[PDB]
This record gives structure tokens, C-alpha cells and sequence, in this order.
């Protein structure tokens, strides 16, 4: 329930990583989503390569498996002057040992001591047993690979549901009973809208008939619903008496009455140019 | 499978010349803007030179005006950096980075995110 | 603060049958006069649902104690309750149900609802202290004895009451489905009057979505909140509680199922078919139709499933000459190394 | 940089008690089974007490059963050996050794190499 | 000293083990099979070589090494030593000296 201005982020030229998957970073302001999740952290530099789908590594496997079908953007920037301290900043903890890799977006905060060997540890570190989390020497004199980097991941969720976050764009007027290019809540298409007597339950937004195309749709500004009919189409069939006999012609438009298109209306369509 | 690979590093005499290469595999380098970046021992990674995707815009660091020349071959998917009148102040590891303009305006003088990076090559200037 | 009650004594479980109940709207799309098939966490038709009295009289003396055990929450729970005098007040969800893990609380007082997500330090017997006022008796004043302490609150929600005022055989059903998927705690609810049916009535009622909560916590076990109209300090011989707990609540467990759902011309769910109940329902699935004509129809494909995987190898006494090398009588000098190849 | 260091040696009265500790540096003592070994004057070096790597299995010499207790502090990368009711027969130079199991079977009763050795500490029982 | 990437007289002057090994090192005590009462000196070890060894390189040269500046010409003397020294394998030795 808040507008996302991705231009401020994308055009900032301060973030050291702009990795968008499934969505182009320049169209983040043009599409919109039902929800977006933000995860903000500080990670080393040789390791920001591990924050992306389908990768391996201690953070990629033992910290956060990102699924191969990600739709989101990975954003990171330097924090040498904001995170590091002279004496070493050890407030961020990381595990090197786990029993198995974490699930997609799985969070484990368990402080159990891992058994590297045969007999149990019983909550004490030690001989084939280590406390899971180790500290990092974030220092302002460290090399780039070991410097701290602040990472934010933005997973945009795109389902067939109301969109609560939408980018910077201008909503226009509504016109009815005419062939338009329409965009309702991110649903783009072309057709003619008509008032509909259907009733929508308070959770119900869209409507379908037999196929993926949405028959009806709801209005965001006003609590109203209008159905959608495709703009008129038909085959133009041409009648002729033979150019040998004459150059006159007649045209037939299949399956329409003669409103949208010497006029003869037939059950096959409107006939134009031929007398009755 | 996107890779950026530097080449041409080595040891040269001050006042001599050296020429680096950056080649791209797994993707077409022509659409990206490429910049050459170096870090000296004990120093931060500074921008040496940059060139536009089409090559019509370039920028260099004031320490290297009149000495370094950047260019690219979009048919061969490479970007080149020629170094002349080389000095001990230039002893550093040189990276080539490829990225897209994150601001309005043609010039590449501003810095921004750098999408892809190489592993770097070493050029040492000592005599 | 909390008040200690007596031991639950582990009453033996009792089961009842669920006649085509627990069907909710799976999507938020209006659909009319079609049959839609969806694979979601549903409640199977004609399933065993465990039922508990709100107040159970089982002792020889006539003791009245709340039957409020903590029940597992695995992939959704269907909660149906038949009742007439508003004794159930809410539910609690969590893994450990103490300050160690985050917990979610829903309560319903006479005015609104309170949904709170904090680290609640929960007592053994959460309940709401209950007393009428001396002159009006129109509304009901609840004293919360639910949790001991509240810390680390990350969510707050208030809205119209989930349970309607029930203030003499006008029992009513309040059916709920709770799901916790992708960190989202969804509620589907429906209210239906009943007449002269003790157990779950025979029929269909679609459960419309009620509200959707971005709680994002871990839920494993749940408990029912109950209203103590009597006094814990002085328990009466009889009638202090409500008619020996005539009201009761039924708990059903969800599993992933494929359902054929029939929307009518108004967009309402009018009938359902669970696919794996009986072969006739399987045929209805495969034909995508409620009515099946006389004849033969190939519905599924039977296939025997393999069991223990086997990996075998030969048997020969002759093998690598490791023993001849390791148990060798002599070993070469260490600066003229004897290198042997085994192939 | 792997080091094994014994400590706690000294001079005690017969019937008294003493405690030895073996600490490890430059490597985690944690993956290895540790046994404590002594060499009496004029005798070979014998195995007195051994304990498995992660500590679920132990072995004691028959001369010392019911008198010494081997325990190994897990978190602190140290192995201890508690001696009670010491006798003049126990006067020896005492070594701590670390190694991996030479065998299947959880027990450490048998003997083989010991990959790392300390310099040892002196335990003298005399009165 | 028998493992990849290690140093020592056996590691350098006897058999350099490359850092990229795929294999197993297996050993056991031979106190009761290799040692004799009078000392078993049938196993010879070099302590001096001109340079460290290549991986899996075997040298059986018996040339006398030149510790000084004068050449040895295959004859010992001042700053001239034979390559191989013998080992005192005895059943009463310590494990550090046990075979
Ligand atoms: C038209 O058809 C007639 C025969 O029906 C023929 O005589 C005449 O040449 C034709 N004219 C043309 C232009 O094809
Ligand atoms: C076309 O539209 C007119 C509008 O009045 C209607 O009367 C007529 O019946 C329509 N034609 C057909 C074929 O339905
Ligand atoms: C339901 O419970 C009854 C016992 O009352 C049992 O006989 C029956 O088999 C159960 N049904 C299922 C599907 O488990
Ligand atoms: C929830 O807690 C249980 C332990 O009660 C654990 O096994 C499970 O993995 C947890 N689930 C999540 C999503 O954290
Ligand atoms: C429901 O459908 C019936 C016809 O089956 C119709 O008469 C009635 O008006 C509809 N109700 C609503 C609320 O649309
Ligand atoms: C090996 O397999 C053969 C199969 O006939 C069997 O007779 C023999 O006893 C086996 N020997 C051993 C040592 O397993």
C-alpha cells in the first residue's frame, strides 16, 4: 500500500550491484505488484556474487538458497565508512557448518552446536563440535574483498490478485462503449467496455469465462465493475460479377450488424454495395 | 557464462609503453560501456578511463591525460587501453568493468554501478 | 494475569463424520456457470473430525472443566463450532506458545476483534473472565487471563467481530479455515443457523474469505480460547456453567486435494466433488462433469510401484594384491622408492 | 604451527591427587583422538588413558583403573587427565598425543601411531 | 611429512607431494617387524641435496655432495659427505624414532 519510485534507486549511481532477474530494471516503474519483500544486510565483497538464483557458496547454500525462478532485483552498495570500526566490528554472525543446505527463503536462527564427528556435543562446543556462528573483522583498512557491503534484495511478487504497490504513472479518465486500449490494475489489453449487471464478492476483482482472457474487470477509483468485449473483427468477403462483365464490386462483412462498419443486412452479415 | 577477461599485463620500464586488452565471452560487449579501473598498493580503486558503448564518448582521469588512450572494437567484442609514458605511480592491478549509464546525458564522466567485472591484470612500472 | 485450573486428565479422543464441509473459495475471481478444478489444501469429504465439548462433565462428583487441549496445526485447520451463548472467544497459534517464539492471538470481545502478534508468555489455561453487569445485561465484559507478558509486538489489527452475538435451541455454526502459506495467515469464514442437529449437518456451505494477515511467523500448534462464565474460586455444584457444555467445537485437518467446484450463474459455490473419494468422483474429475452417462470410461492408469533398490556386483576371491603389498615381508629403501601399479 | 602442550606436572604426595591438561594451538585438537602416555625411569612408554575424538569412548590401563579419570574439555580445545590416589609407581614423564582412529570399532583400546606429540610434563610421586 | 603441500627433509629432499593430490596416505607401526636388537641400518636417508625435488621424482644418485667450495670428485673429506645416512631402528627406541 505504497508507491515504489525505483528511479531514485536505479539512477542513484551509489549501489555497487543492480541485478534484476525476470524484470528489466528500467521497467520497474511501469509494472506493478501485489507485494514486494525487502531484506537488508551487510555482506563481504567476494560474497555478493553469491546472492543470485542458482548459485552455490557458504551464504548461497548454508545461509540463503535463492530459487532458480527468481523475479526480483539484488541491490548492494559499499559500507566502509558506515559499518566498519577501527577495532573490528564483530556484531554480524555467520555459520560455516550446517547439517544440510537451507530451503528457499528458509530462516534458521538455531544456535545448536554442530557435530563434526561421531559422538554428540550436547550443547557444548568442541571435539568435532563448533559453535555455528563466527565473527567478521570488518575494519576500515581491509581490502575491497573483505570490506562490508550493504545488500538489499527486492522480491517482487506477481500473481492474479489486487496490486498494492504501483509505480509512478498517471491515471486517466474512463470512457465507455468504445474501442480502447485499457490498463486496469496492471491488466493491459484492448477492447470495448460495457456496463455489466454481474455482482462481485468483496474479495473478487477479475472475471473469466472459458479462457485466460478476462471477461470482466473491476474499477480501482470507484467501487464498480465493467465487462470486456473484444473490438469487432470479421472477414471481409468481396463479391464480383466478373471483371469481364463489369468492374463493380460488393463487400460482405461476416457476422456483424451494419452499425460499426445500398445496404443489405443478412444473417451472414452486412452487405455493402449490392442492391436488394 | 558472462565473463570479462583482462590481458596484456606485465613489467615495463618507466617511460615505456604497455597495452591492455579486455575480452568478453558469453555476451555481446558492444551495448555496454566499459571502464578501466586500477587499485594501487594501499590505495582505493580509481577510474582510469571509460568509453561509451558506441565509442563516441570517453573520459580519462586527470593523472593520465595525454598518456593513455582507450578504444574498443565492437566487431571483435574487445575494448583496448594503450598506456604511454608510463610512470611508477601507475603500478597497480587493472580491472575492466562493463555497465550501463545510470544517469541522463551521453558523457561517462560520472561513476555508477558496474555490472560485470574481470579478475584484473598486473602492470608494474619500476626502474 | 493468568489463573490455574485443574488437570485436563487426558480425555480420550472422540470422532465424528464431516459431511461435505470446509469448502472455501480458492481464488478471488468471479466465475459463473462453470466447473473449475483446483489443487489446494481442502478437507476431504466424509472424514473423521475430532470433536470436544467446551465444558465436559465426566467426573462422578460432577466436576466442570474446560476441554481446551492444544492441537497440532499441520497444513491448515478447519474449525467448526455449534453454540448458542458465545463461550468461545478466540484461538492462539505458535510453535512453543511461550516467550521463546512469536505467537499469534485472535480474541473476540463484545465490540471488536484483537489480533496481536508478539512473544506472549502463555499460561497452561488461557481464558477470558466472564461476568454480566448488574443492570443492563445487554453486553458482556471480558477479563483477559490469556497471557502473562507481551513483548516484541510486530502486528496489530482491529475490525468488526468475527463471532456474532448469540444472546432456547437457536444453535449456530461458525466455520473457519486457517491456512499459513508463504508467511500469510488466511481466514475463510461462514455463519449458518442450525435446527435440531447435534453433529455437523448434511449439506454444503461455501466459506467466503474473511481477512488475510501478513503475520510471517511459524505455526505448529494451536489452542482454543474459552469464556469462563462461572467462578474459579468457588465452583458451583451445577448450573453455574452453561448447561454442562452443550455447545461444542469440531476440529478438522486439511491435506492437499484436487476439487471440482461448481460455480452457479450468480458466482456462488453450489456443489463440490473430491477426486479421490470414490471411483465415481474420479470419473467425474476425468470427464470434468458432474453427471456421468452409462458406459465405460478410462479414468486413471494403475501402475505397480518398485520397492528396495538393488545394486549388485560379482564375487571373486582373487582381487587387488593389497594384502601382498601391505603385509609384505620387506619394504624398499626410502630414497629409492618402489612404485607398484595395480590394474 | 601445530603444537601440543602439556601442563600441570609437579611433585605430589602418594595418596594425593594431581590434574594434567593438554592444549593445542595452530590446529583444532577437535578432530583427533587423544591418549595420555608416560615413560617411567628404566621402562618403555606405556598407554595409560585414551579417549576418542568427540569423547564417547575411553580406555584405561589396568594399573590405573578406578584411579585416573580422562576427560576432555570440548569448547576450550583441551584434554584433561585427573589422577587420584597417586602411587610411587606413577612417577614418569607424561606425554599427550593426538591422532585419528587406526581402526573401525568405536573403542580406542588398541594402539598405533600418534601424529602429534607434546614435549611432556614431569609427574613425581614420592613420600 | 607425507601429505600434499608440506616441507621437511623427506617432504623436500625425498619426495615432493603436489598440492593437488587425489589419494590416501596409509601407515602403521612396524616395531616388531622392522627393528632389530642391534639396529636395522638397511634403510638409508639423505640429508643433503642440491635442490628440492619435483613431484613424484625419484633420485637414486649416490654422488657425494659438495658442502664447501672445493670439488669432492666422488671422494669424501672436508665439506664432502656421502648422501645416505643409516637409521637406528631398535625395538627400545621412541615412537618418534620407531619404524
Ligand atoms: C470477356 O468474355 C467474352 C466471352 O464471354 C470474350 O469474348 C471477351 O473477349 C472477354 N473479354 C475480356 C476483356 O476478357
Ligand atoms: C444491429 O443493431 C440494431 C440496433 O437497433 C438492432 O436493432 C439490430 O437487430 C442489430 N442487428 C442484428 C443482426 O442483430
Ligand atoms: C473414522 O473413525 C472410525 C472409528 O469411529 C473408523 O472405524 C473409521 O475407519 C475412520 N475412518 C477413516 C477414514 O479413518
Ligand atoms: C517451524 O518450527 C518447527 C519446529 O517446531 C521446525 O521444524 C520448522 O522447520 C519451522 N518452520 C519454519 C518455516 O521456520
Ligand atoms: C441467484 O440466482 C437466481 C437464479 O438461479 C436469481 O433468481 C437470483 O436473483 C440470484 N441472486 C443474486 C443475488 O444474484
Ligand atoms: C562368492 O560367491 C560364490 C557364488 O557361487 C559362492 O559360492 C562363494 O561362497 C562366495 N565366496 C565368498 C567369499 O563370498
Amino acid at each position: 500500500n505504497c508507491v515504489a519510485d525505483y528511479s531514485v534507486l536505479y539512477n542513484s549511481a551509489s549501489f555497487s550491484t543492480f541485478k534484476c532477474y525476470g524484470v528489466s530494471p528500467t521497467k520497474l516503474n511501469d509494472l506493478c505488484f501485489t507485494n514486494v519483500y525487502a531484506d537488508s544486510f551487510v555482506i563481504r565483497g567476494d560474497e555478493v556474487r553469491q546472492i543470485a538464483p542458482g548459485q552455490t557458496g557458504k551464504i548461497a547454500d548454508y545461509n540463503y538458497k535463492l530459487p532458480d525462478d527468481f523475479t526480483g532485483c539484488v541491490i548492494a552498495w559499499n559500507s566502509n565508512n558506515l559499518d566498519s570500526k577501527v577495532g573490528g566490528n564483530y556484531n554480524y554472525l555467520y555459520r560455516l557448518f550446517r547439517k544440510s543446505n537451507l530451503k528457499p527463503f528458509e530462516r534458521d536462527i538455531s544456535t545448536e552446536i554442530y557435530q563434526a564427528g561421531s559422538t554428540p556435543c550436547n550443547g557444548v562446543e568442541g571435539f568435532n563440535c563448533y559453535f555455528p556462528l563466527q565473527s567478521y573483522g570488518f575494519q576500515p583498512t581491509n581490502g575491497v574483498g573483505y570490506q562490508p557491503y550493504r545488500v538489499v534484495v527486492l522480491s517482487f511478487e506477481l500473481l492474479h490478485a489486487p496490486a498494492t504497490v504501483c509505480g509512478p504513472k498517471k491515471s486517466t479518465n474512463l470512457v465507455k462503449n468504445k474501442c480502447v486500449n485499457f490498463n486496469f490494475n496492471g491488466l493491459t489489453g484492448t477492447g470495448v467496455l460495457t456496463e455489466s449487471n454481474k455482482k462481485f464478492l468483496p474479495f473478487q476483482q477479475f472475471g473469466r469465462d472459458i479462457a485466460d482472457t478476462t471477461d470482466a474487470v473491476r474499477d480501482p477509483q470507484t467501487l464498480e465493475i465493467l465487462d470486456i468485449t473484444p473490438c469487432s473483427f470479421g472477414g471481409v468477403s468481396v463479391i464480383t460479377p466478373g471483371t469481364n462483365t463489369s468492374n463493380q464490386v460488393a463487400v460482405l462483412y461476416q457476422g456483424v450488424n451494419c452499425t460499426e462498419v445500398n445496404v443489405f443486412q443478412t444473417r451472414a452479415g452486412c452487405l455493402i454495395g449490392a442492391e436488394h | 557464462q558472462v565473463q570479462l577477461q583482462e590481458s596484456g599485463g606485465g613489467l615495463v620500464q618507466p617511460g615505456g609503453s604497455l597495452r591492455l586488452s579486455c575480452a568478453a565471452s558469453g555476451f555481446t560487449l558492444d551495448y555496454y560501456a566499459i571502464g578501466w579501473f586500477r587499485q594501487a598498493p594501499g590505495k582505493e580503486r580509481e577510474g582510469v578511463s571509460c568509453i561509451s558503448s558506441s565509442g563516441g564518448r570517453t573520459n580519462y582521469a586527470d593523472s593520465v591525460k595525454g598518456r593513455f588512450t582507450i578504444s574498443r572494437d565492437n566487431t571483435k567484442n574487445t575494448v583496448y587501453l594503450q598506456m604511454n609514458s608510463l610512470k611508477p605511480e601507475d603500478t597497480a592491478v587493472y580491472y575492466c568493468a562493463a555497465w550501463e549509464a545510470s544517469r541522463w546525458y551521453c558523457p561517462l564522466q560520472f561513476s555508477a554501478d558496474f555490472s560485470s567485472w574481470g579478475q584484473g591484470t598486473q602492470v608494474t612500472v619500476s626502474s | 494475569q493468568c489463573v490455574n485450573l485443574t488437570t485436563r486428565t487426558q480425555l480420550p479422543p472422540a470422532y465424528t463424520n464431516s459431511f461435505t464441509r470446509g469448502v472455501y473459495y480458492p481464488d478471488k475471481v468471479f466465475r459463473s456457470s462453470v466447473l473449475h478444478s483446483t489443487q489446494d489444501l481442502f478437507l476431504p469429504f466424509f472424514s473423521n473430525v475430532t470433536w470436544f465439548h467446551a465444558i465436559h462433565v465426566s467426573g462422578t462428583n460432577g466436576t466442570k472443566r474446560f476441554d481446551n487441549p492444544v492441537l497440532p496445526f499441520n497444513d491448515g485447520v478447519y474449525f467448526a463450532s455449534t453454540e448458542k451463548s458465545n463461550i468461545i472467544r478466540g484461538w492462539i497459534f505458535g510453535t512453543t506458545l511461550d516467550s521463546k517464539t512469536q505467537s499469534l492471538l485472535i480474541v473476540n470481545n463484545a465490540t471488536n476483534v484483537v489480533i496481536k502478534v508478539c512473544e506472549f508468555q502463555f499460561c497452561n489455561d488461557p481464558f477470558l473472565g466472564v461476568y454480566y453487569h448488574k443492570n443492563n445485561k445487554s453486553w458482556m465484559e471480558s477479563e483477559f487471563r490469556v497471557y502473562s507478558s507481551a513483548n516484541n509486538c510486530t502486528f496489530e489489527y482491529v475490525s468488526q467481530p468475527f463471532l456474532m452475538d448469540l444472546e432456547g435451541n437457536f444453535k449456530n455454526l461458525r466455520e473457519f479455515v486457517f491456512k499459513n502459506i508463504d508467511g500469510y495467515f488466511k481466514i475463510y469464514s461462514k455463519h449458518t443457523p442450525i435446527n435440531l442437529v447435534r453433529d455437523l449437518p448434511q449439506g454444503f456451505s461455501a466459506l467466503e474469505p474473511l481477512v488475510d494477515l501478513p503475520i510471517g511467523i511459524n505455526i505448529t500448534r494451536f489452542q482454543t480460547l474459552l469464556a469462563l462464565h462461572r467462578s474459579y474460586l468457588t465452583p458451583g455444584d451445577s448450573s453455574s456453567g452453561w448447561t454442562a457444555g452443550a455447545a461444542a467445537y469440531y476440529v478438522g485437518y486439511l491435506q492437499p486435494r484436487t476439487f471440482l467446484l461448481k460455480y452457479n450463474e450468480n458466482g456462488t459455490i453450489t456443489d463440490a466433488v473430491d477426486c479421490a473419494l470414490d471411483p465415481l468422483s474420479e470419473t467425474k474429475c476425468t470427464l470434468k462433469s458432474f453427471t456421468v452417462e452409462k458406459g465405460i470410461y478410462q479414468t486413471s492408469n494403475f501402475r505397480v510401484q518398485p520397492t528396495e533398490s538393488i545394486v549388485r556386483f560379482p564375487n571373486i576371491t582373487n582381487l587387488c594384491p593389497f594384502g601382498e603389498v601391505f603385509n609384505a615381508t620387506r619394504f624398499a629403501s626410502v630414497y629409492a622408492w618402489n612404485r607398484k601399479r595395480i590394474s
